[PDB]
């Protein structure tokens, strides 16, 4: 969780989501919230912001 | 005079009312009252205008 992964376990994915709260499960990061559109560009080592 | 008195302190809040999709948009502007509200911190209004 700290890291782009390729090696993942076995889960179906879903759609997109978005201006909605929703759970969400990104590459084994869990939470609840909205997901919106950014303007922010990211490096290619690059995965999560804080 | 008092008006001279008001253009000299810089308040903070400048209106105690921050709709959610104000704070939604305009989200790389790093603003701090939004981010106080997300945490839930407020500030309330005082009774006298």
């Amino acid at each position: 969780l700290n890291a782009p992964a390729t090696v993942c376990g076995p889960k179906l994915s879903t759609d997109l989501i978005k201006n909605q709260c929703v759970n969400f499960n990104f590459n084994g990061l869990t939470g609840t919230g909205v997901l919106t559109p950014s303007s922010k560009r990211f490096q290619p080592f690059q995965q999560f912001g804080r | 005079i008092e008006d001279l008195l008001f253009n000299k302190v810089t308040l903070a809040d400048a209106g105690f009312m921050k709709q959610y999709g104000e704070c939604l948009g305009d989200i790389n502007a790093r603003d701090l009252i939004c981010a106080q509200k997300f945490n839930g911190l407020t500030v309330l209004p005082p009774l006298l205008t």
